RNA sequence: UAUCCGCAGCAGGUCUCCAAGGUGAACAGCCUCUGGCAUGUUGGAACAAUGUAGGUAAGGGAAGUCGGCAAGCCGGAUCCG
RNA sequence: UGCUUCUGGGUCGGGGUUUCGUACGUAGCAGAGCAGCUGCUGCGAUCUAUUGAAAGUCAGCCCUCGACACAAGGGUUUGU
């Protein structure tokens, strides 16, 4: 017989192979699509995820009960060094799908890269690209080259360049770097070419990416938990308090007559560690790190022009179990997936945006930097400082 | 070379945090003996009766948040075992745990 | 014109309130908060500034044994005003009304939410003070 | 934004943190946090209670 | 809780004598001395799900359920009543 | 994920942060009062000063560039 009391699902059967994913870093499953009339630029980047903060903004949009209020909004920080470009891969599309023409590697690639290259640094002798750099110096070596890169620019539609993060930059404790392929969006194939061309083998920021005030979307892998059962991996509802064997699991799990249980009855097994990707996440600030000048450190990152103190975006005691962000930043708004020192793919927009939420511009008030470790009443030393006057340890 | 004596802190609340109450001054023993022969590089470690005491002093659930230890590395007398060196660990009662680095103690 | 955000309701169905005004009730019993779809096994309940229907369980008799329109004045579960602030109450209050708001007594004892008197202009004229 | 003084410890309140309490005759006031929400339900003095600001005004320290 | 009966070194059963200190109305419960013992037919490493035995939970307060089942509230003494 | 660019991690120590709430001792003509000796000496819960003090703080917190030792090792396989 039918269902009495008819009630929603639980859980989607979207995300349905529930399994620890195959990856630790997050792919692109799909770039932006290409247009000729738009200017070259990429179109993806990499970050680590820091921490979360508050904000304080005053809102612009007419019609709200909170228009031309001021409104706290949590935030993510996302310690962003700039990536190092090593290489070019050319792609040939095929009625069979897209399949790689040709990879052209840079003369120099750094020891941060080459551990890339290896699952065991420490014994090896470090033989990565040794033959392969020889390529570069040598005239027959290099007309190949140019050769390989001619045969891309006439041949290839897409161009996929390789770029990697700078780990000596982070306060983490790997030394491996992160190796990526970002889609080279823009102009023709010549002049991507080009464009990778000239730039291979040197740094690309995060501020050449993407621009302030402007909605991205953020791949990476959310946070482990383990073996859990159904209850808290698909929130079914508890069993009274008289059930016998147990009471938090589901009771029905399927019909006799079907004489199998079905791919979406909900079953206990590995929760979290999934690969998940969440769109229209906007860019609140994108901020410099600490820099040098004159033999004075300038910090002030989370100085805004309502504020206009000297406060860095490091709240008291750093960031909790991640470290001190001191060079570039961006601070996106919400949170996002991944725990603590999370390495975090960021992408261009698919879609387009044309809408009031969209294209509201963000101007900041005030940055919290009060200590998250614990419940934090100072956001400056110096303010703690004046505050509670001389200690006995001073 | 071989023969030689130091003496260190050893901080038993961050060895063994997260462990049960019936569980905490056993584990501490096994801590302090795996420091002992991560320390000075000879798997045979004894501990002096003196250093268990006061392990145990304050209880079963209740252990020491420091303690100091000196750690003799010597070499056995007992000839026919396969070890031939042994590390003794001794107690060494202080006041205050500040300060203390780790000292060469000479002969 | 403004529309009231969502915010931390925490007042069931069943729930026994105080009654902030002179009309000589002294308790309503929420039996329905209108608004709501519902879901399975999901019991209806009621944020501040939104109008429920209850009954009078202490008070005069010719206001009890029956159904009366009700607007939630204050409650006691903190709620999370945009600005930032935690706002939570002493007591869970209401006031009876009609069906277009209009209030059935003259004045309110005590404070009033911003978002009930911002909601029912009637409420906020009566109410003495506010937040 | 403006900043707001805890109505029991006397220390400084920032927009994001603490919890607002108002009572039946009105008088609302504010808390930095659940130590002074506890302390001030439980009717505490403050001018009593060595960490707090009154007390350090009401000694000279 | 191993010399007896129960197929067994079996959480069952099997008639009596003696009886310290403190708290306390008390041979109640809790801590100790005289006397006894080695955790009850094994140990080591971790701390997933589901269990068994305990706890705590904002706001509401029986809306749960056949049914307040279960847990929770109350608790001693003195003075009123 | 890490495992010699005098570099590295590890331990300990030191700062930052943070939790609780003002330590022991000493001094007090502070202290309901009581005892003794002719104002002094004793008992006395508590209070005041030293004292936002003392204690804890990554074991899954943040920086150290202080001290000490250690790290160029071991084993099993893989051929176009
Ligand atoms: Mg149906
Ligand atoms: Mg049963
Ligand atoms: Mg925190
Ligand atoms: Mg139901
Ligand atoms: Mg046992
Ligand atoms: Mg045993
Ligand atoms: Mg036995
Ligand atoms: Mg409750
Ligand atoms: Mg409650
Ligand atoms: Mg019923
Ligand atoms: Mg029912
Ligand atoms: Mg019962």
């Amino acid at each position: 017989s039918h269902r009495k009391f008819s009630a929603p699902r639980h859980g989607s059967l979207g995300f349905l192979p529930r399994k620890r994913s195959s990856r630790h870093r997050g792919k692109v499953k799909s770039f932006p699509k290409d247009d000729p009339s738009k200017p070259v630029h990429l179109t993806a980047f990499l970050g680590y995820k820091a921490g979360m903060t508050h904000i304080v903004r005053e809102v612009d949009r007419p019609g709200s009960k909170v228009n031309k209020k001021e409104v706290v909004e949590a935030v993510t920080i996302v310690e962003t060094p700039p990536m190092v470009v090593v290489g070019i891969v050319g792609y040939v599309e095929t009625p069979r799908g897209l399949r790689t023409f040709k990879t052209v590697f840079a003369e120099h690639i750094s020891d941060e890269c080459k551990r890339r290259f290896y699952k065991n640094w420490h014994k090896s002798k470090k033989k990565a690209f040794t033959k392969y750099c020889k390529k570069w110096q040598d005239d027959a070596g290099k007309r190949q080259l140019d050769k390989d890169f001619s045969s891309m620019k006439k041949y290839c539609q897409v161009i996929r360049v390789l770029a990697h993060t700078q780990m000596r930059l982070l306060p983490l404790r790997q030394k491996k770097a992160h190796l990526m392929e970002i889609q080279v969006n823009g102009g023709t194939v010549a002049e991507k070419l080009d464009w990778a061309r000239e730039r291979l083998e040197q740094q690309v920021p995060v501020s050449q990416v993407f621009g302030q005030d402007e909605m991205i979307d953020v791949i990476g892998v959310t946070k482990g938990k383990g073996y859990k059962g159904v209850t808290s991996r698909w929130h079914t509802k508890k069993l009274p308090r008289k059930t016998h064997r147990g009471l938090r699991k589901v009771a029905c799990i399927g019909a006799w007559h079907p004489a199998r249980v079905a791919f979406s009855v909900a079953r206990a097994g590995q929760k979290g560690y999934h690969h998940r990707t969440e769109i229209n996440k906007k860019i609140y600030k994108i901020g410099q790190g600490y820099l040098i000048k004159d033999g004075k450190l300038i910090k002030n990152n989370a100085s805004t022009d309502y504020d206009l103190s000297d406060k860095s975006i490091n709240p008291l005691g750093g960031f909790v179990h991640y470290g001190e962000v001191t060079n570039d930043f961006v601070m996106l708004k919400g949170c996002v997936v991944g725990t603590k020192k999370r390495v975090l793919t960021l992408r261009k927009s698919l879609l387009v945006q044309t809408k009031r939420r969209a294209l509201e511009k963000i101007d900041l008030k005030f940055i919290d930097t009060t200590s998250k470790f614990g419940h934090g009443r100072f956001q400056t030393v110096e303010e703690k400082k004046a505050f509670m006057g001389p200690l006995k340890k001073d | 070379n071989e023969v030689v004596t130091r003496e260190y802190t050893i901080n038993i609340h961050k060895r063994i945090h997260g462990v049960g109450f019936k569980k905490r001054a056993p584990r501490a023993l096994k801590e302090i003996r795996k420091f002992a022969m991560k320390e000075m590089g000879t798997p045979d470690v004894r501990i002096d009766t003196r250093l268990n005491k006061a392990v145990w002093a304050k209880g079963i659930r209740n252990v020491p948040y420091r303690i100091r230890v000196r750690l003799s590395r010597k070499r056995n007398e007992d000839e026919d075992s396969p070890n031939k060196l042994y590390t003794l660990v001794t107690y060494v009662p202080v006041t205050t745990f500040k300060n203390l680095q780790t000292v060469n103690v000479d002969e | 014109s403004g529309a009231k955000f969502r915010i931390s309701l925490g007042l069931p169905v069943g729930a026994v309130i105080n009654c902030a005004d002179n009309t000589g009730a002294k308790n309503l019993y929420i039996i329905s908060v209108k608004g709501i779809k519902g879901r399975l096994n999901r019991l209806p309940a009621a944020g501040v500034g939104d109008m429920v229907m209850a009954t009078v369980k202490k008070g005069k008799p010719e206001l009890r044994k029956k159904v009366h329109p009700a607007v939630v004045i204050r409650q006691r579960k903190s709620y999370r005003r945009k600005d930032g602030v935690f706002l939570y109450f002493e007591d869970n209050a209401g006031v009876i009304v009609n069906n277009k708001g209009e209030m059935k007594g003259s004045a309110i004892t005590g404070p009033v939410a911003k978002e009930c008197a911002d909601l029912w202009p009637r409420i906020a004229s009566n109410a003495g003070s506010i937040a | 934004m403006k900043v707001e003084l805890c109505s029991f410890s006397g220390y400084k309140i920032y927009p994001g943190h603490g919890r607002r309490y108002a009572r039946t005759d009105g008088k609302v006031f504010q808390f930095l946090n659940a130590k002074c929400e506890s302390a001030f339900l439980s009717k505490r003095n403050p001018r009593q209670i060595n960490w707090t600001v009154l007390y350090r005004r009401k000694h000279k320290k």
